[PDB]
Order: C-alpha cells, then structure tokens, then sequence
C-alpha cells in the first residue's frame, strides 16, 4: 500500500470604495487532492503471497528429489538471501555511515535519530518490507547482512517507547505489532534464544517503559553476542547453519524481573519458560 | 458532573477577567486538568484553518484583554500563542492562569505551545517565582505551573502548510518527523534539539551560528529555504524577538516574527500585532496599542 | 528539655535556603508562648538583640513579628524590655526594614501607659538621634507626634528644641526624613509653637541650595496652610511659597502646580483674588512641559471652588489667553492634558459661553495631527451634551465627522459610533440615508472585534428608536446579504447582527425573513459559526413562537446535536435544555 | 511540635504522616553533629508515631530506604541483638519479636525492590539538588548491597517466627506466619534465576498463604490481594487438571 472571473463576482470589498478585507495569501490553501490509500483489504495479500512464492522458487535450490521420507523440505540457497537482504537495505536506507555489523553502544543511537526515524517510516509506509524479512530470517546466515535495517527500527521503537505517556500498549498498536514483528524476525533467524520469543509474546500487556528496558536489552545482548558471518559453522547432515550459543545471564535476569514485577497478569507466562 | 465543572470554568474565567486571582485548591484542579488534557496532544498539534495565531504575552492580563477585544473573544474565534507568557511583567499569574482556563474549557477553540520562559529555572530569575511568592504566599502555585508546562505541546502545523513554533529551527532537526518524536516532558536542557527549537533565532546568516542569548543557534536564509522546502511548508511563524510593527518578514516571506506584547517591559513603548487566518488561508495582521490603565 | 529551643533555633536559623528562615520568624511567637514569660523576658531577648543576620528578608521578617508582641511579654507593665531589640534593629544598612520598624514603633505605641512612655521611651529617641550614621536621625525623627499629647509641656519643649537642632544639619540626607515627618507631626502642635519657632525653621529649610528637599517642604507647607487658620496664611506663609514658585528649579515648580487646589481652598477665595493669579499664570508659560500640563489638569478643579464674584472676568479676562496660547503648542503632552481636561469647565461657563470660545478650542483639538490629543477630547464628550443643544453639537460635528468616523485608530471610532444615536435622531432621515447607513455599514466589516459590537449596539439603538418597519427594506436586506462571504468573521457579525435586531424586530419579521437565513446556515462546516447559531437559536427561541420552535427548529437543533465536535454540541444540548424544546 | 503525636492521633488530616517523617529527617541530620537531647527526644515520637499505624506497607511510599532503615533502627533500640536472630522460639517479650518480625519483612521487601525495572524520574539539570539525591541514592544502593550480604539468615529467621506460635495470641501469630509466608515465597519467586529445584518451596509457602488467607488472615486488612493467587498460579505451572493454554505446553 501508499480563474479571475470568479474572483472579479465577489471583489471589491462589497463595498467599490475601499480596499480587500485581508492582505493577501501565503500559499495555496485546501490543498484538492487530500486523498487517502483505500484501494481494497482483500486480495492485496495474496499478491504478497504471490510475490513470496515466487522468491520461494527463485532461492530454493533445486531442488526435487524427494528428500527424507515424505516430507523433504527444500533450504533456502544462503546467497540468494543474502542478495535480498542486500538490496533490501540499499532500497530501505543507502547510507553507511554506521553500516558495520557491530553493533554500537545505546548511546550512540541518539546521534543517527534521523536515519532510525526513516527506517521507521518506510517500514510503516510499506509492510511488505517486514514479509521480505521473513524471507530474510529463513537463512540464518541472511540476517547478519541485512542488520541496519534491525538497527534503525529497534532504535526508533525504543525513542518511541521512550517519549510514551500512554499506560497502555494498546493505544499504538502499530508500533506494539511492529516490535514483536521485528523481535520474532530477529529471534527466528538463529540469534536470539526462545526467550526472546517469550518476551515478544508478553509484549502484549506490558508497561510502555517496561517494553522500553527488555528492548535495551535486546540491544546490549546484541552488541555482546554480535550478528557475524562466523560462529555459523557448516553442518555434514544439511546445508542448516546451526549457531552454538557458548545464555545472557544479566538479560534473563532483567526478564525475569519485569515478569516478578507483574505477576498479577504475567502469571501463566512464567511456566513457558 | 460535567455541567457542574463547566459553570465553574465559566465563573472562574469570569473572575479572571476582572484581575482577580484564584485559590490554591481551585488552581490545582486546573492544573491537573490542563495536565490530563494536554496529554493526547503530541508536539506538533495539526491546527486547522481559520485562527488568530498570537505571539509573546510576557505576563501583560491588560494587554491581553486588549488583544481579546481588538481579536475577537476567546469563545468566537480560534487563538494559537505562541509561548512567552509567564515572565517579565507585574501580572504574569493571571494571564497564565486565563490562558489554561480557556485551554482546558476551548480545548479545540485554542492552542498553548511552550516558549524558553516556561520552565523551572528561567521562572527563578525574572520575577514569576517571586510573584507566586508573594501573591499565593507560599510556592505550591508556581510548582503546579512549571510541572504542567512540560505538558505544552512545542510547534503547531496550520493546514499543513504554516508551521508555528517559538524559538525557530534547529541544526539537528531536518523534518517534522523529528519534532514529532521528541519528548516533550522534559525540562528544556542547555542544548539538544528542544533547546534549539524554543531558544533559536533568524538572521541574514547563512547556515549557522552561535547566538548571542546563550542558547539555540541562527540560521539564515538558505536554511528557512531548504526547511520549508523539504517539508511541504510555505511558511514558518514565530515569536522570540522585539519587533516594532509588530510583524516582521525574513528570508524572502518565509519567516513572520509576530511579537503580540505591546509595550515590552514598559521600556520600549513598542506596538503589537497578530495574524488572523481565514478558511482560504488569506493571513490578515492586526495591529494594536498598549491599552490605558 | 528548656535547652531544645536555644538548640534548635541556633542551627536551623543557620542555613542555605530563607523559607526555613521565614518559617522560624513565623514560629517565635509559638516558641515564645510554649517557653513562657519569664524565659522569654529572661534570656530570649538579650539573645536575639545580637542577632546580625547577611540577608535583608529574615531582617523585614523579624521586623514585623516583633510587633505582634503586646500580650506575650506581660503587656504595658513590661514594654521597656523590647526596646534594646528595636533600636539594635533600628540601626541597619537597608532602608525599607527602617521603615518596617518606624511602622512597627509607630503602632504599638498607642498601648503603651503615659507614665511609662514618659520614663522610657523619651530616653530612647534622645539617645537615637544622637547617633553616627544616618539611619539613626531618619528614625529618631519619625517617633515624636504619638507620644506628644501624653507627654507635659516641659517633655513637650524638650522635644521640640531637640528637633530644631536635629534637622539643622548640612546635608539633606536627614532633612529629607525631617521634612517627611513635618507633615504627621504637626497635627498636634498648637498655634503659638508653630508661629514662634516652625516658621524659622521653615524659612530655613526653603532657602536651601538643594531641590530634593523643596519636594517635601511645599507638602510641609501645604500641611501647615490646611492646618492652621485664616488669620495667620496672608502674612506667614505666602512669601515662602511665593519665593519657591519661582525657583531655578522645575521640580518645586511641578511639585506646587500639582498641590495646588488644597493651596487655593484653605487660603479662600480673597487671598486667590490677590496674589494667586500671578503665581498660577507664571506655571503656565514656562519651558518645561511638566509644569504647564499640572497646571492645565488642575485648573479645572481650582475653577470649582472659585466664587461667583469674578469668575467669569478672571476666565474670560486671564484664563482665556492661556488656554489659547496652550492649545496651540507643539508638545503633545500639553494638548493632550488639555483635550482631557477642558471638557470639565463647560457646565461652570454655561450655555451660552460654549459657542463664544470653546467650540473653536474644541474643532482644533479635535482635528489634530497627533491621535494622543483626539483620544482625551473623544472621550469627553458626554459631559457637554447636557449643556450645549443636541442640534448644535450635531451641526458644529458634521465637517469633523466625515473623516474621524473612518481614520487609524479605534478608539476615537468607538467614542463616535457610542455617540452616533445621540445624533442621527436629531439630523433627521434623509442625512441617514445619505451618509450615516453608508458609515454603518462599513463599521460594520471593521478589522477589530470592539468596533464591530460598538457598531452592533448602535444598530440596535438605531432600530429602537426609529422604527421596525422602517429598517425592514434598508438594513436587514444588506445585513441578510452579508452571510455568503467566505470569511467567517463576516457571517459572525452577520450572526450578532440577527441575535441583537430579534429582540426589538418583533417576531413576524423574525420569522420568514432572518429565521431561514440561520436554519440555512447551520450547514456551514466552520465549527466556529456553528456554536454561534446555536446560540443564536437559543436567544431567538423566546422571542418566536412555540409553533416554530417545533416545526423546524427542533429537529434541525436535533441534527445539530449529532455531529462529531464537542462545543457545538455542548451549546445545542444547553440550547434544548433551557428552551425546555426536548 | 510537642503537640504534634496528640494532634496527629486525634486527627489525621493535617500532617498525617508526613510530620513523623520530618522529625526522623531532622533527627538523622542532628545526628551527625554529636545529639546529646536532639535525636532522642525525636526518635522516641518517631516511634510512637510509626506504631499508632502498626503497619508497614503505607510505611514505605516516602520512607524508601534510608527514613525507614532508621526508623526501623530506633525501634529496635529495645533488644540490643549484637549477633544473628535465633532462640526466638523461647520465652520472649512480644514487642521484641514484632520488632525482629517487621525488620525480616522490611528486610525482605527491600532486597525484592532493589530489583525491579520501576521507571525512574528524568533529569536534565544539575544542582544541588541533583548532587544531594545521587548521594542519597549511592547511600541506599551501599545499604542495599550490604544488607543483601546479610539476607541469608533472614529467612531462617522468618520461618522460625512462623513455626513458633508462643505470642499469647492465635490470631496475631497466624496473621505473623502469613506475613512471613508471604514475604518468603515473594523472595523465593525472584531466586529463580541463581538455580533450580527452589519453586518447590516457593509454591508450598504461597498454598499455605493461601490456605491461611482463606480461613483466616487478620484482623486489619491491606495484607492480600490477588498478587497472592497469581503468585500461587505461577508456581503451579512452572512445576507443572489443566486448562486450554496450558494444555499444549
Ligand atoms: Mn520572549
Ligand atoms: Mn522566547
């Protein structure tokens, strides 16, 4: 998804003896078009469909002879999500200024606020750009490339989060789906451990400033445990890249706390994990 | 319950027009309102046309009820103030309190943005604390007024085309998507970008600069250029200098310095002036004199 | 603990902030009635006499609580106790807690026995005024009228001899204080004290080189010309004055035109006739402007208490040429004081004296260059309708009012358009017609909110006193036709217009031809003209009858209320609610 | 100021609480500069004031740390108790153990609260005012960390007030073995992350919390809430009928 003649009929100041009332225009004014994205709710996800199906068969490697016993799943080739991720991030944000795969200090997010807030943007415009992450975290070695996009979005949800009055998360409900969208992505793509994927679950009826500390960290179990091209060693039995976690310690920590905190409405969340 | 509440809005609006100041309890009411009201707002309030945008007040109720008869009444038409309206005169409380009582009871008739002297350590040395002081004998008012001036919203955007703001812009903001995503509840720091929103300043520069106040940099022509230009915008309005007229045009009728406060500090014997805004955004300046007392 | 107060006061008083200061100040007379009289009088106050604090607001603090202090030491039998603090506290650098004490000294000395007055507070300002600094002198001078009548004659001369040769010092720094208390002091002295030794005193303190002390020596003078009789000003007093009037200087000059009414109705009306018309025409034609807009704003009450003997000889004689030679000067101030001042003496000079001078004095300051003069002359105007013929004052203001009705400022607009429905009943119809439907109408549409409810309230004026039919083809027409312009200021007044001529138009007319132009304008998607023909309906709803407030204005006050803004909808359901209509 | 404990029992509108909590503020600043007759003629009213409540949960909104630790210190001024809490079972006063009591649950409460993501107030000045409460908060971060050291025997010492039962009264010792369920279960919940095995023993305390709770808790009320039976849930199915979410997992 997304000349004189009638001012001639009423001139004069109803009164052909003095001047206009006002001093003239600034712009323009009542801009006409003020149209709106209404196109149509059905059948737009399906193009979607279409269109992943098709990326489907284009990274599948070939690629049909009926793999296991009956249920061969074919992998996605590691280069040609890599190719995605690629151009995703040079059609989201071409900048590279702070392009490397380590990931900077929190402080450091109050610097690039601008490139983070139109990261933010093009993801709220176009959410297609969060099924082509899913693409992208099917491959676990695809989403250690494509990690400015992550970057920016999680450093505008937390400024978001951060200049939030509201005492619900439901008031933003794009934002409170677009955090455990980008949780679940980053969780799904062999970097985060499942209680991360706990945590995105939770996300649904905690504090604003609660949901702003487990995202920091997020961040700072990022910036330990950095997203690399290594660590993703080769497997004899399939072409998984399987990551050997060798796990945060003040992480589950801090999550635990915010889960003791509230456990008047998180209390069948603490038996998952 | 909101009958009641409105017919004591009304009586204490009545009572404020006639330089009558109100009690502890009924000004901490307000404030609570203000503050449970002004929050849905977000920094940049999208104002509609038509209004009568305002400037600096200064804490002058005689200029204000002045400026509300030559402007029509606060009921009839819209009014957008642009900050400045607790320091640097004898009755800066009243006009205040005038101000929230109108916003909470007008809450879609006028708009309130915040300026550099609302805040908790301008108020200090330019008599506001001093005047809370005395009046009200202790100082719980004035603490009420500095917690609910971090709720003011900063900049306003009028048919998406005016975009009105106190100090002017700011070397670290590039759209309007940065304002937006700036929290407000804060005390207005020495630098950052609030601080340069509320404290900046438009000169014949050209680029950047130190200003001479202590904070907030001036930008010049080609900056106002290139901020109207990569946001839509046709125009900046503003209110944080001493003008004559009242209005004043800068770089090539794309900022309008309005300063409202006839007579600043009872020193300069100045005029005032603001700008009434009709439905085909046809801006018409009103001038006016500091009225007799 | 009797050691927990001296213990807690001589820390807490200690400190970085002066709330807790002012709190303690505020707790002594706790502290004081909780430790009891005999440990207050014992200890306390020998400890607090040498407090010497940095700041200047625990001093005030302190200054005004000790005098809440009459029934917590043991009353007047134990006053002579608080003394020592007072004049410790006395001797300060600051000036305003001197004062504070002065005031404080001053009220409780009205408790306070004579006999114990007498035994101990006269040794007190006897020590004070011999003091070192300033401060001492300017105090002492201050504390001698309220204990005058309790004291006897040789207390009496006591006092008076040290205040002649107190205030007999060279530099004003002390005269000023002494000339200040001459005013309150002097009320109880009786007529040979101040013939014997005040007049010298007076006559030396008007000869002074300095012109700050002349400031409070003509008050002093005008104190003692109010107090004392007539027998004794035509030879005592008018030399003084007479010899200050005349000063090198411009500020005694402005200080004696200002007070200058008591002057000329203590002395009476003769001494006025002798000598005051030369002092009071050299105030007139000086360089400074000061003192020529003084005597300008006070002549007119000086004209009120003047005798009907010679009056008019003196006004037509002396007063006129002044008031020629100062309606004519450059200075705006002057004109101004003038135009705002003159417009008092119209019912002194009567009816046919307003036509020989001051209509021509009158045109001029209305027709300026200046809009400062034409304010105060526009704003005056009232108080010569009574004594001067409608039709006069409407035909000497027909060539001033084709421009001042329409010109830059507003004010003079709105004194115009007030005074309009004096005028527009006396000059007829067909000069309505001709000249006054056309300045209506464009007040009208004036910028500003005041001249639009001005002209709103004349209109209304207007149709009260003519007639209802006789507007119903010539106003409400151009009125009705107003309400299509874009702007929504216009279809406001339109609004107004409609509110205030439903009142007065009856209800036939209000009906069929001003009813549908606001049943259509209730479509208008301004939110600010929707509220404002809610209210309109509201004001025209008893005015009309039940049958059309059923027919079409309930349920267009019923599709009203179900819109998406809150004020609009707020005014409709008060509207329903008082018109009892739902 | 005398007045002030009579004027505060009498009627609690003006100065309820905060009249007490000044006069242990300026207690503790005397302290320092050698009190001879200033902190004891305060700490005494201070007492008397926190006991005319005989609470402790409406103790904690101003007196966080630092005001409540001293409180509790001045209180404790009757058993001297130089070494570790025990023999508590055997003949003893019953002011001295509601003085142990209320200090193992103060104890207990702050070592629970030193732990939570409670959003914090924003600064952007600095001042005197700003240097005063990040040395009141470096004070109450080392008191904090010092009486976490000390934590271990806390909760022996809770549940030997619990187990004994010798206070003269029924209702006040099952209401003392509540408090002290309760607080032990809420700082076993938060020592899931150091190890396993210990939910046991925290889902034991919250069912007799439980149970006591359903029979019969105390007399005055501000004591249990659902906090308890969400607690009690929680532990039930960390151990792990069952219901339609707990089902699949
Ligand atoms: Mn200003
Ligand atoms: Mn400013």
């Amino acid at each position: 998804g997304q000349t004189n003649r009638r001012h001639t009929a009423a001139v004069p100041g109803p009164g052909g003896i003095w001047s206009v009332f006002h001093a003239g225009v600034i712009g323009r004014g009542l801009k006409p078009p003020k149209f709106v994205q209404s196109r149509n709710q059905q059948e737009v996800i399906y193009n979607t469909q279409s269109l992943l199906s098709l990326l489907v068969h284009c990274c599948s490697a070939p690629g049909g002879t009926e793999c296991g016993e009956c249920w061969g799943a074919p992998i996605l080739s590691p280069e040609a999500a890599k190719a995605v991720a690629v151009t995703l991030v040079e059609s989201v944000c071409p900048d590279a200024a702070g392009a490397e795969l380590a990931w900077p200090p929190e402080e450091h997010a109050r610097a690039t606020v601008e490139r983070d807030l139109r990261i933010g943007r093009r993801f709220r415009e176009q959410p297609l750009l969060f099924e082509l992450l899913k693409l992208v975290a099917a491959a676990p070695p695809a989403l250690c490339y494509c990690s400015v996009l992550l970057r920016g979005l999680l450093a505008a949800l937390l400024g978001h989060w951060e200049a939030s009055r509201h005492p619900d998360t439901t008031h933003s409900p794009w934002h409170l789906e677009a955090s455990c969208t980008l949780v679940a992505v980053m969780a799904e793509g062999s970097l985060l451990p499942p209680a991360l994927g706990n945590m995105h679950e939770v996300f649904s009826q905690l504090a604003p400033f609660e949901v702003r500390l487990l995202l920091l960290s997020v961040w700072g179990f990022l910036r330990e445990h950095g997203p690399l091209p290594q660590k993703f060693i080769f497997q004899s039995e399939r072409g998984r890249f399987i990551r050997d976690f060798s796990e945060g310690g003040p992480h589950l920590a801090v999550l635990h706390s915010v889960l003791h905190r509230n456990i008047d409405r998180l209390g069948l969340f603490s038996g998952r994990f | 319950d909101e009958k009641v509440f409105t017919k004591e809005l009304d009586q204490w609006i009545e009572q404020l027009n006639e330089c009558k100041q109100l009690s502890e309890s009924q000004v901490k009411s307000l404030c609570e309102k203000a503050k449970e009201i002004l929050t849905k707002e977000s920094n940049v309030q999208e104002v509609r046309c038509p209004v009568t945008v305002c400037g600096d007040v200064h804490g002058q109720f005689h200029d204000l009820m002045e400026l509300f008869r030559i402007g029509g009444k606060s009921p009839d038409t819209n009014y957008l103030f642009m900050g400045d309206y607790v320091d640097r005169g004898y009755y800066s409380v009243e006009t205040v309190t005038l101000l929230v009582a109108l916003k909470v009871r007008y809450r879609e008739r006028i708009t309130i943005l915040r300026g550099n002297h609302e805040s908790r350590q301008i108020t200090q040395v330019y008599g506001f604390y001093d005047e809370c002081l005395r009046k009200y004998g202790n100082a719980n008012v004035w603490k009420y007024f500095t917690d609910l001036f971090d709720y003011l919203p900063l900049t306003a955007l009028v048919d998406g085309q005016i975009f009105c703001l106190h100090g002017g812009l700011s070397p670290s903001i590039d759209t309007l998507d940065h304002i937006r995503a700036l929290d407000r509840l804060q005390e207005v720091p020495h630098e950052g970008p609030m601080c340069d929103l509320l404290w900046s300043d438009p000169d014949d520069r050209g680029g950047w600069g130190i200003s001479p106040r202590g904070a907030g940099y001036t930008f010049g022509q080609d900056i106002s250029e290139t901020f109207n230009h990569a946001n839509g915008l046709t125009l900046v309005s503003r209110a944080h200098q001493l003008v004559m007229e009242g209005y004043n045009w800068c770089h090539d009728r794309n900022v309008v310095t309005i300063f409202s406060a006839p007579n600043y500090c009872y020193r300069c014997g100045n005029q005032a002036a603001i700008m009434e805004l009709d439905d085909t955004l046809k801006y018409s300046f009103l001038q006016f004199d500091p009225a007799p007392r | 603990d009797s050691l927990y107060p001296i213990a807690v006061l001589i820390d807490e008083l200690r400190n970085e902030d002066v709330q807790l200061r002012l709190n303690s100040i505020k707790k002594l007379s706790t502290i004081a009635l909780a430790l009891g009289v005999e440990r207050t009088r014992s200890e306390l106050l020998p400890f607090l006499t040498d407090t010497i604090y940095d700041e200047d607001e625990v001093l005030l603090a302190l200054a005004e609580q000790l005098g809440t202090f009459t029934t917590l030491v043991g009353g007047p039998e134990y006053v002579h106790c608080l003394l020592p603090p007072l004049e410790s506290l006395a001797t300060v650098e600051e000036t305003v807690v001197r004062d504070k004490a002065v005031e404080s000294l001053r009220a409780i000395s009205h408790e306070h026995s004579p006999s114990d007055l007498e035994a101990h507070f006269v040794p007190l300002v006897k020590r004070l005024a011999g003091g070192d600094w300033f401060t001492s002198r300017t105090s002492a001078c201050g504390l001698f009228s309220v204990c005058y009548p309790r004291v006897s004659s040789a207390v009496k001369a006591e006092l008076r001899q040290y205040f002649r040769n107190l205030c007999s010092d060279d530099t004003p720094m002390v005269r000023r204080a002494a000339a200040s208390k001459l005013g309150e002091f002097a009320k109880v002295l009786e007529l040979d004290n101040v013939k014997s030794e005040i007049i010298p005193m007076f006559s030396n303190l008007a000869s002074d080189e300095q012109d700050s002390v002349r400031l409070l020596a003509v008050e002093a003078c005008v104190n003692i010309a109010q107090l004392l009789p007539q027998e004794d000003l035509e030879a005592l007093v008018m030399p003084t004055l007479r010899q200050a009037a005349e000063d090198k200087s411009w500020r005694v000059r402005y200080m004696v035109a200002d007070k200058f009414t008591e002057l000329q109705k203590a002395v009476g009306p003769e001494i006025t006739k002798t000598d005051l018309v030369p002092a009071f025409q050299n105030l007139m034609k000086d360089c400074e402007a000061e003192v020529r807009a003084a005597a300008s704003h006070k002549v007119k009450e000086f004209c009120e208490n003047l005798s009907a003997d010679c009056r008019e000889n003196v006004i037509m004689s002396q007063i006129l040429p002044c008031i020629k030679e100062l309606v004519s000067d450059a200075n705006q101030h002057v004109k101004s004081a003038l135009a705002s001042v003159i417009m008092g003496l119209s019912p002194i000079l009567g009816k046919d004296n307003t036509i020989e001078h001051l209509l021509p004095l009158f045109l001029a300051q209305l027709k300026d260059e200046c809009p400062e003069v034409r304010l105060n002359i526009i704003s005056n105007l009232d108080c010569v309708n009574e004594v001067i013929g409608i039709r006069q004052l409407s035909q000497s203001l027909l060539p001033a009012i084709v421009e001042l009705a329409e010109d830059a400022k507003w004010r003079v607009r709105l004194a115009i358009i007030e005074y309009m429905p004096l005028l527009a009943g006396q000059l007829g119809v067909e000069f309505f017609d001709e000249k006054l439907n056309s300045l209506c109408m464009a007040w009208l549409v004036d910028h500003v909110y005041a001249i639009r409810e001005a002209a709103t309230s004349n209109l209304k004026k207007l149709v009260e006193k003519f007639g209802k039919e006789w507007a119903h083809a010539t106003i409400i027409p151009k009125v009705l036709a107003m309400s299509g312009d874009p702007n929504y200021l216009h279809r406001m007044t339109t609004l107004f217009c409609i509110n205030v001529l439903s009142e007065v138009c009856g209800q036939d007319i209000t009906t069929k031809h001003m009813l549908p132009t606001v049943l259509r304008m209730a479509g208008d998607p301004v939110a600010n003209v929707r509220f404002n023909v809610a209210k309109s309906l509201q004001k025209i709803g008893p005015i009309l009858d039940n049958s059309t407030l059923q027919s079409e204005v309930k349920p267009i006050l019923e599709k009203l209320t179900q819109d998406q803004d809150v004020d609009v909808k707020y005014f409709a359901q008060e509207a329903l609610t008082v018109l009892s209509l739902a | 100021d005398p007045a002030p404990v009579q004027l505060i029992v009498q009627f609690l509108e003006q100065a309820s609480k905060p009249s007490v909590n000044e006069q242990n503020q300026v207690q503790p600043p005397p302290d320092n500069k050698r009190n001879r007759i200033l902190k004891l003629l305060a700490l005494k009213v201070a007492a008397h004031l926190k006991w005319d409540l005989d609470i402790l949960e409406k103790s904690l909104s101003v007196p966080v740390l630092n005001m409540l630790l001293n409180e509790l210190l001045c209180i404790s001024k009757v058993p001297p108790g130089t070494k570790h809490v025990d023999m508590d079972l055997a003949t003893l006063p019953p002011t001295t153990a509601m003085a142990v009591l209320l200090y193992n649950r103060w104890a207990i409460r702050t070592i629970v609260q030193s732990s939570f993501p409670v959003k914090q107030a924003k600064p952007g000045p600095p001042q005197l005012s700003v240097m005063n409460q990040m040395q009141q908060e470096k004070e109450l971060t080392e008191n904090i960390l010092k009486v976490l050291k000390e934590q271990a025997a806390d909760s022996i010492l809770v549940l030997e007030a619990a187990l004994k039962l010798n206070k003269d009264l029924y209702v006040h010792t099952m209401r003392t073995l509540d408090l002290l369920a309760m607080e032990p279960g809420m700082v076993n919940g938060e020592t899931e992350s150091s190890t396993a095995g210990l939910k046991v023993k925290t889902e034991e305390m919250q069912c007799q919390v439980c149970y006591d709770l359903g029979a019969a808790y105390f007399q005055q009320g501000s004591t249990n809430s659902a906090v308890y039976e969400n607690a009690r849930e929680k532990f039930f199915r960390t151990k792990e009928t069952p219901y339609s979410q707990v089902h699949i997992c």
